[PDB]
């Protein structure tokens, strides 16, 4: 049956489709809700506002158009999820129909109070992917929790300044406020709960979930986070010099006017996909357009503001995977042995160079994390030498910054709990020396392997995984339901272990795997490392 | 003309103790009380942060003038009612806005004064724990008549009499009736 | 029994003392024999010469007189060795006849023809000790070796210099090689071969063991050496401005003139025991008097001479145990917990001033040698800071000076074996946290175990003690026999084999009750020391 | 004259290697050997260290002259018969006495030529390996006759005429009887 549902704006349709597995009931989806009026014209570079109701019923069985993109680019090619850059040519059916009126989302309501709603924010960069690609189907199912997975504007269309108020910036961040907006002034309609509305992404997105919690415009929209694999402070985070890059796009589409409000305009008469198939090519480890440090939608540096205590005291669930920097050794991974030591301290000098380039600390700095990332009783193994490296970038890029997250966020007193995530599912051309990756958490929280490989993840799934994909689906259901992953559904060696929550004084974690068990301290001499000596040089 | 509670003599103190998983941290805040005592120096209500966080709200009578003295992180800003005679026995009736670093407040039926800091400052108020009434650990006893101690929904003189688990009452505190 | 050996400058008379034990057999002791004119009027200050024959049999029965000296004053407490400073009243026993004639020395014949001979170099400083401390007559008859034991100058007698020509330096030296060259042409009179002579020391005596590796007076004379505890380039193993304090010696005394021959010859006439009682303090962490770079003795400094090959292949024993700087946190020993964080960065702070002083890396250095070392994982223990700051005074000054010329010998093609010892005699007024700190494998080595409990050693010895000392005994007198732990007597210590330190893999032996051939002694932070603090 | 060896056409090498745990290592090094030959460019005597190590002697007839250069790891040092001519064919013996720098070559009972270099000198010829005679692989090859090859009191032409177990014979190198 089709079970139509009227919203604050109308009414819509939606379906009943049917689970592959049979531990799972029936979902109900809605695919395509909108939440904002398009902005085609010279509603370009502003931010959202509320829809326009329709009289009648609204059809919603067909996934939404894509935002405009360049997915066969020069994109930025480490910040992506593995998956994403390994299956590249099937990701491109989903952004198959991409239309600037992109604003629209996709529920997924199961069938003890009122359901609680997870909203994805989805993304690798600020640049590419879309909700689509998630089928939120099986989560929802399994944990009797309404499933939100969104289309916000991406890259030039959405995160495009200039630094003034002719183009303040930050579209996709005020299109996913929107969006969260929506949901909290219409779920309930649905059987959801407005009041239990957890936000989680994973790679840039989760970088967009940390900046909704230092944004005042997001109040009382939300109450809990999972930020997996992704900060605020990391150094592609936010984009400090958005002049630039805008100044740049501006003069090769064909216009650059000294004045600010006129270059924006002759963008805002310009066709997206003129100025989307562009190519401008950020400094490495940085991003050309997202986030942009304003005063609005994110007041200050965000490194800042949690420092000082600007948030508003919102339950966390904050994870890392075990070697995510698989694509900074990546020159390397089909050589029989590992990186050559003159070429081990090359990698490790354009690092230096490409993240700090200070005249002054560039030969005290270089030698010093040198010394620190070389195994001392393997001097000359050759291979660990490439899982230094691979170590190296996994612990400055994301490693440090969500411990100093999860330390910040617990300082003011919110409850912080922190995973560690280290079986992967075995992948095709994944080399074997390799582990988790970035982004390979995503299968078994959206519970991939309970209906087999697809064509964006392709690898076979054994029973181990069905278990583990079990397993962090109770967790973070449990999570969204009553903010503690132990409380309301009893596991069912996962039984016996109890998560701590992440007190700075004893870092308390849980190393999420085949073999799981609540450790200490999460590779406490390099985290001091790159927390507490490197500032000091 | 609420849950008026007595002060007598020697002193007392009203505790209301959030749950530790539900200490709010609040954007703006607003603290209505009315009250009725003679003293020339007291402090009414004082709100605390957690363990260790410096960030507190209290409202006192300095020099007989009502006034509303937080800090909030940067520097410790006070908005205080100077331009008229409060303690003279009469009822009186107390209301204080704070959004980020801007206050106001109000007084009966006196103008409303307005604070707005210079320089950058810090808005949140970060992880309440304690409401504490009457001022007697901060060193200033209370005696007089409270009424209405309104505070983001949560009247914690109406629930004194209740007998609530969290509400503490510690002194010469009576209630009429 | 009274045997009476000729040797080349006439007859001396011994004795024939049977030990307590039953396996060990009897030794014959020529206690005193001299061989060097002693240094009373004009060669005071002079190197030594060949002694005088004497017309008759000598009484070679009585231990000589030691050297002039005075313990009950200012010494460096951090270098000595434990047991030394720990039983000070029974160590000042053995030095009580003090006298400027000293030069003597002590050989223990036990009872392939011809014996190994093994010399001793003994002395915690450059200040103190005598060879009448160890009785080295249980290594003798145990392992089948001839060992001696000498007296040498010591302190201001025996290395004070003023960097001219008016006085060179390193009288204690001098003497050093002239006794081991009387051994070279008299050992063989007494059963001894002149052709196997090892030479070893424990503490600052091992740092004269390597200083007589790159002299090239010590050309013939000697063929292998076991330096335990003891290097030639750490901080304090050579005297790098001795003008300034044999200056203040002379101001302290009593005649300080602006001419340093004057100034000799007027030190000349001082009585012995004037000129020993004043103090004269160095820098902390520094020596006051001892050797001298001179172009004699040592030609360089000895960090740049064993850089580039200035040796002659001698076989090494080198080693270290895994707590020496146990005097380095002695004010913080009696306390409920460790040292507090407000102490430990003070104490951090007060090494690198005190060490290396460098205003330019000040706070970059600080900083990095606290970071090393401090174990993250457990950072708030306090009695884990005691632990990292004695294993940082360890590595800075022990560990690393004895892997880096470990390194340099075994990078010229010439044996060396590296050991660690782990196992400590459990005393009386050892804290329990403590291990194996320096000189505590004396006891050992010369077989005191085997024998009982002395004045100098309050421990008792169990049967494991026993054991380790018949190992370390067994491993040495190997050693001395065929420049090879294992060949010639075989021994948990069975399936060992001890392995050559190469450089490319830092083989090692741990001895103690566990032994095991490992493989990196300490790689991260004798990397962090000899690879990275040179670059800051 | 001694053991005589005569080295044929082509010519060979003739070599004495010491075992690996007896290699010596000396600050004075003797050399002494007769010799007949009319050769201009050869090597005759070539002393080799271990691997690493640049310390190294050699023995070179070169332009008529024979001489002697060692490297004992500062710069190498040369020292020639310059003021005569010695490749007549008639029998000359060479000797050369080294201490560190300083160097004296001696040939027959002409006056000894004298080497005494300026400046830092090193002197420990680091962990002999090898002993070569015939320098066929140097690039030289040395066709005449040799006697007595004197090498810190090792002889090594008689103990290789011995057929010790530490001498190897390659090529055209043959034995006088
Ligand atoms: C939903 O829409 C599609 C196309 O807009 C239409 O073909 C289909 O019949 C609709 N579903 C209904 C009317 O149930
Ligand atoms: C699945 O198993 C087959 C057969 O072993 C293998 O060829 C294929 O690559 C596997 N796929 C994945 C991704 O595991
Ligand atoms: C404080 O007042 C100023 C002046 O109108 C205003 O710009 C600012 O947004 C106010 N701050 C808050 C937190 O309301
Ligand atoms: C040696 O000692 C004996 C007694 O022990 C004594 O009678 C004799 O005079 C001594 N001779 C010398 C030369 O000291
Ligand atoms: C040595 O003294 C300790 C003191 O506790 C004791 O435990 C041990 O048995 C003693 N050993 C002998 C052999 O007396
Ligand atoms: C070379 O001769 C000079 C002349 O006195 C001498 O000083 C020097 O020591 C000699 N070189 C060596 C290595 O002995
Ligand atoms: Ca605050
Ligand atoms: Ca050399």
């Amino acid at each position: 049956r089709f079970p139509v549902v009227n919203t604050a704006y109308g009414r819509v349709r939606g379906v009943r489709r049917e689970l592959n597995n049979e531990i799972l009931g029936p979902v109900v989806q809605f695919l395509g809700v909108p939440y904002a009026t398009p902005p085609l014209g010279a509603r370009r570079f502003q931010p959202p506002e509320a829809p326009a109701s329709w009289p009648g019923v609204r059809n919603a069985t067909t996934l939404p158009p894509a935002c405009p993109q360049n997915l066969h680019g020069a994109l930025p090619a480490i910040m992506l999820p593995v998956w994403f850059t390994d299956n590249l040519e099937a990701a491109a059916t989903y952004v198959q129909n991409q239309s600037e009126d992109c604003l629209y989302l996709n529920l997924y309501v199961p069938t003890s109070g009122k359901k609680p709603v997870m909203l994805f924010l989805h993304g690798g960069s600020y640049m590419e992917g879309t909700g689509n690609m998630f089928d939120g189907s099986v989560l929802a199912a399994y944990g009797n929790v309404i499933v939100v997975t969104l289309n916000y504007r991406l890259g030039v269309l959405g995160f495009l300044s200039t630094g003034d108020q002719a183009a303040k910036g930050n579209y996709g961040l005020l299109d996913q406020i929107q969006a969260l907006r929506w949901l909290s002034e219409n779920i309930a309609h649905f059987g959801g709960d407005p009041e239990r509305i957890t936000i989680f992404g994973s790679g840039a997105g989760a970088s967009c979930v940390n900046l909704l919690i230092l944004s005042h415009h997001s109040e009382g929209l939300f109450q809990k986070a999972i930020a997996q694999s992704g900060t605020a402070i990391s150094s592609w985070s936010v984009n400090y010099q958005p002049l630039k890059y805008t100044r740049l796009l501006a003069a090769k589409v064909g216009c650059d006017r000294e004045d600010s409000t006129e270059a924006v305009e002759c963008l805002r008469r310009k066709s997206s996909r003129e100025l989307v198939d562009q190519d401008v090519q950020p400094a490495r480890y940085h991003i050309a357009f997202g986030p942009v440090v304003d005063g609005d939608v994110v007041p200050d540096d965000p490194e800042i503001l949690m420092q000082q205590g600007e948030f508003l005291n919102y339950d966390m669930l904050i994870g890392v995977n075990q070697g995510e920097g698989l694509k900074f050794v990546e020159d390397s991974a089909e050589s029989e042995d590992g990186v050559s030591a003159s070429a081990f301290d090359f990698t490790v000098s354009n690092f230096v160079d490409n993240l700090y380039g200070y005249p002054e600390g560039k030969d005290v700095l270089r030698e010093t994390i040198k010394f620190m990332y070389t195994d001392w009783a393997d001097r000359d193994n050759g291979e660990m030498r490439r899982k230094t490296l691979l170590a190296l970038f996994t612990d400055h890029q994301w490693v440090a910054p969500a411990v100093a997250t999860a330390k910040l966020h617990a300082d003011y007193q919110s409850p912080v709990y922190f995973y560690t995530f280290y079986h992967h599912c075995q992948a095709e051309g994944r080399p074997e020396w390799a582990d988790a990756a970035h982004g390979d958490e995503l299968p078994y929280v959206f519970g991939v392997p309970m209906v087999g490989a697809t064509d964006l993840f392709p690898c076979n799934f054994s029973k181990n995984d069905v278990m583990l994909s079990a397993v962090v689906m109770t967790y973070w259901t449990n999570f969204a339901k009553t903010g503690d992953p132990n409380q309301p559904v009893p596991q069912d060696r996962f039984e016996e272990v109890v998560w701590s929550k992440f007190n700075s004084k004893e870092k308390q974690y849980l190393h999420i795997g085949l073999k799981p068990r609540v450790r200490d301290n999460y590779r406490a001499n390099k985290v001091a490392f790159w927390l507490e000596l490197v500032p000091h040089l | 003309a609420g849950t008026t509670y007595i002060f007598s003599k020697g002193g007392g103190q009203i505790t209301y103790k959030w749950p530790p998983n539900d200490r709010p941290s609040t954007r703006a805040d607003r603290l209505a009380i009315g009250f009725s005592t003679v003293q020339k120096e007291a402090v009414l209500v004082r709100v605390d942060s957690s363990s260790g966080l410096g960030d507190y709200l209290e409202l006192h009578i300095h020099q007989g003038k009502i006034g509303v003295k937080f800090n909030v992180g940067t520097d410790d800003i006070a908005i205080e009612e100077s331009n008229a005679i409060i303690n003279d026995g009469k009822y009186h009736v107390v209301r204080f806005t704070r959004s980020g670093g801007n206050a106001t407040l109000q007084v009966d039926s006196w103008p409303v004064i307005e604070r707005y800091p210079a320089g950058r400052q810090l808005t949140i108020f970060n992880s309440q724990a304690t409401i504490i009434i009457g001022g007697k650990e901060q060193g200033q006893p209370f005696q007089g008549q409270l009424s209405g101690l309104y505070y983001n929904g949560l009247k914690v003189l109406n629930m004194a009499a209740e007998n609530d688990a969290n509400i503490a009452i510690v002194g010469n505190v009576r209630l009429v009736g």
